[PDB]
């Protein structure tokens, strides 16, 4: 939930997040909502962050308020680490079973090997019920079921607590049998030898014999129950398959091309002005309708006359404008875009002045006459305008 | 002492070594005899690449590769020497101790 | 020869070995057999093993029972380390001159930088003759010949054993000139100084003077013989050229595509059942004839009516079947393949249940009406069936 | 300027430098010459040297005899580190303002992350004027100008020397207030305490209170002047765009292809003889006119009848020949090329016999009837001929 504090330029120039959706913004305990979305792996991946060759998909949530039943990315079931190729887009989804009653703000999240966490968008998710009621469950290969919430905890305590008690016996035994001070003084004087000497050692040799025997038994038993068992399954997954539809940055015969060519944000701010050398490249006239940054959406109300379903917070209606002059096909045009919203500042993206790379990143969304969306990646150096203000 | 020990090493090995640094042409490539002795008499577990021998750098200037190696080997052997002298001493200890 | 003990899943999902051939399974000392074959670098290269960017081709054999005269891979002479690219196939060969009389089991072998050895197939290779007779030889740039088996060993001893004798003189001198106990006692009392003091130091400065002299001489001589010399030649070879014929996984206009879609192997076992989503993609009808794993071959006796020349051991005749229903062209078909053989168990591939990655790897071999072979890569998670019967 | 000493083989098989030009080989102080060119990132990049994934473009010159005003490579302004891809060519240029009166030998230069410096060609560049007259300047975002040569150095000294003096006061104070020998002796006897005890401690607490005060002040002042400030801007630049014109190795429909097939250089030498399997591949007949190595040019006087503007030194007129028999189109031909010049020995490239990798690298230049230049890369194992005589 800390996305606010992460370095602005890094959240912008790594993972570009889009079409994130939550099945249901309410669930019962045991009721099975699902979070999904698509992500574009920025092309000019910052030095600061490991290459995303090793990454992991996650539900950004305050502990297991929702169990995760499964998740997928790049068209694979991804309970282990996966590779993300710079410049491509991947689609993902996470199957989330409610568990703890309350109002949690649940995120899409991916972490890079030597990078750290990158947080997507998050939506409040009211859960109701009593946690007492939550179950899993899960099926073994042998065919049986087990409720995970509880399975095995019994057996654990069964082995731990007895031994802890044994340990405490051993101590209390010697303690009250030969004091601290008594035994200190004995030792401090000549002896010693009063303190130990067999048959103190007979006790020891016996206690030990029982201990080992307690082990060989406990082993053999727990070896009879569960005589199957396999080792923990680990390691990087086979390469993913990216999105090929359609398009979708650098995919298909038709597409938009955006260069950045100068930028300026106010400090302090709410505003960003960028000149974009668009090319299109499709065969329809394109209007620019959306710009996404760190999960932040900036909409052209000319194109988003309405007005999507998307957590607040997060979703702006001032990603405007052009001269709504649809451009192509074929047409190459440099177009001043103003991006203005309180969210830009509220999401600390105006703290880009603080960064060691004053640089912008993200996706542009052009639309045709009809629905058809065409995506192009924008990025590069934007300059601050140092305005009077706090 | 050690500075000499350092410098004399390669010199005193050359006599046995030179013989195998004679050049051969193998399948259009240059090899030293040594390389080839290695390549020929097959070691199950010894892929060239494990070696840790000189492979060139941009910060080599010359024509100097052995002299610098030997002087370096000399100057470092000074420190090893001391430490190992005093360890030779520590190991010579006739100290008897009272319990275990 | 220890291939049996290596981790099953790793052997299967790294190098895929095929068409391995031994020129002659008998040689005379000095007679010049050759081992060759092709290898496909699996596509989902496991985490456990370094990337094969740095590899080295080798003859797996118990020491120099055969000299290697040369070897080649990716169409290069490869006496040094070479890059192998994930997903491609390389062809290699090793020229092996018989040397030591016996019956050796000689393998194709590649080692990866931070990976270790990957052993291919091996065939027994009867050598006869007397080792005494083995020669090389080899030609210098100066044009002269040298028998390598012997060359230089003279000159070595010539320099080594003299100096060892010298060293032993120096010791026995001072020893019998002032004993241990004598000189200890001397030193232990006042002196010392009886033990040394010049002209013990005259002896020293002289012995030293002769030593350095002996060196400057020995140097200048061996600098005169051999006044040429070059440094050891080392480092990674230029990139290889893969196989482009035809095809040969992901090469050419026509090809087969196999997805794995579920597997199951019995534990303990001998059996593997897998469902394969084949596409083809060629313009001929294809029957699946072979499947290779760790150099193990599994043959469809419908396709291999006979019945190849290939070390036991290693070569199965139960890689069956389909409904022999040749598939395409164009046809996309999911087909249950049973693989059953004692070799699967004998080669510890049933110990895949022990591995931290329960996953299969390897090549599938589809054939047309006529000979034409089409190769596709198969891989992914297979589940164990835990069966009774010990 | 030490390029001579670097390892021969490495210089040849890393960066292949061409079309290096110096705007003006004379400048006035403040007069604004430019050094530019193009470079081809050899394909078989040596082990010894880091992959050039991280590199930096530089003017090879004895300190700031010219200020650099800007530089660009791969069509980017590159004041920070940049990726070069193996196999590609990049063009660059460095804008250099004269600053120090003399005759300097300025180079094109690129350094690789874990590799070191690779020096291009260099030309002497006569500067004249008085250093006193040199300025920059430079413009801030607030709009104002500053002469860099001087800016800031006032304010620095302002803060440094006061405190150094203060430091010196503190020392000289206690020194002459209780000497060394005096206070040693005091301490050596019982006391001590004569030496210190408050109100030596009052002086302390005061001097300290002023120090901290002096700091809070100096801070808040320098925070008022310059109330903007940004952190240093660092990190690897977005990937470059290579040269696509035309061609330019492996670019376009038409091109030449050269394989090396055997080589020989004399030791000691001046001469190199190489057999080149050229293919072409264009649609014009091609004559080979140039060969470049470490920035060294070897020209066919048949093609270079005249005779380019290029620092001595460096530029040979014996890269000959063929049988001037223009080859293609379509034609595949193996063609003995002799390269002979004192420059090959003078630039220590004959010290390839000293290297651990006896191997050549660089670009070959083929020309059409008209001007058109076609570039192919050449490289691989050459053998030494060990010759007697001077
Ligand atoms: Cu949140
Ligand atoms: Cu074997
Ligand atoms: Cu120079």
């Amino acid at each position: 939930h800390g996305e606010k504090s992460q370095q602005a330029f890094l959240r912008m120039r790594t993972l570009n997040w889009y079409d994130v959706q939550w099945s249901k913004t309410t669930v019962n305990v045991n009721e099975e909502m699902v979070l999904s979305g698509k992500v574009h792996v920025f092309s000019a991946w910052p030095q600061a962050v490991a290459n995303p060759r090793v990454s992991f998909l996650n539900a950004g949530e305050p502990g297991p308020v929702l169990v995760r039943t499964a998740q997928f990315i790049g068209e694979q079931f991804a309970p282990r680490s996966v590779s993300l190729e710079i410049g491509k887009d991947y689609a993902f989804s996470i199957n989330l079973r409610g568990r703890r009653a309350g109002r949690w703000h649940v995120h899409a999240q991916i972490n890079v090997e030597g990078g750290g966490p990158i947080i997507g968008p998050g939506q409040w998710i009211e859960i109701k019920g009593d946690m007492k009621d939550f179950t899993d469950p899960v099926t073994l290969l042998d065919g049986s079921t087990v409720d995970l919430e509880h399975y095995g905890i019994s057996r654990v305590y069964a082995w731990h607590l007895p031994w802890m008690a044994v340990g405490a016996a051993w101590i209390f035994f010697w303690f009250v049998r030969k004091g601290i001070i008594t035994s200190y003084i004995r030792v401090a004087e000549g002896k010693a030898d009063d303190v130990i000497g067999d048959d103190d050692r007979r006790i020891g040799a016996i206690v030990l014999a029982l201990t080992i025997l307690a082990t060989i038994v406990g082993y053999a038993v727990t070896n009879s129950t569960f005589p199957r068992t396999i080792p923990l399954q680990a390691g990087l997954q086979k390469p993913l398959t990216p999105i090929e539809t359609e398009g979708t940055v650098g995919v298909g015969k038709e597409n938009v091309t955006t260069e950045l060519n100068g930028g300026v944000y106010k400090v302090p701010g709410r505003e960003l002005t960028i000149n974009v050398k668009v090319k299109n490249n499709t065969s329809q006239p394109l209007r620019l309708g959306e710009y996404t940054a760190a999960g932040l959406r900036f909409l052209n109300p000319d194109v988003f006359t309405t007005k999507p379903d998307f957590p607040d917070y997060l979703l702006a209606d001032r990603g405007l404008s052009v001269d709504a002059t649809p451009i192509a096909p074929g047409e190459a045009k440099e177009i001043v875009v103003k991006i203005q919203d309180a969210r830009w500042d509220i999401e600390r993206l105006s703290d880009l002045a603080y960064d060691t790379d004053s640089q912008i990143g993200g996706l542009l969304f052009f639309f045709s006459p009809d629905g058809k969306r065409y995506a192009s990646e924008i990025g590069g150096p934007v300059i601050p305008k140092f305005v009077a203000g706090d | 002492g050690s500075l000499g020990w350092g410098l004399l090493f390669y010199p005193n090995n050359w006599p046995a070594i030179a013989a195998f640094h004679q050049a051969t042409e193998q399948h259009g490539q240059l090899m030293t005899l040594a390389d080839l002795i290695g390549f020929h008499f097959v070691r199950t577990s010894m892929p060239e690449y494990i070696r840790m021998v000189e492979r060139g750098t941009l910060r080599t200037f010359g024509k100097d590769v052995v002299p610098v190696a030997a002087f370096f080997s000399g100057f470092v052997s000074m420190m090893v020497y001391f430490l190992w002298w005093f360890m030779g001493r520590w190991y010579s200890t006739t100290k008897v101790i009272d319990t275990i």
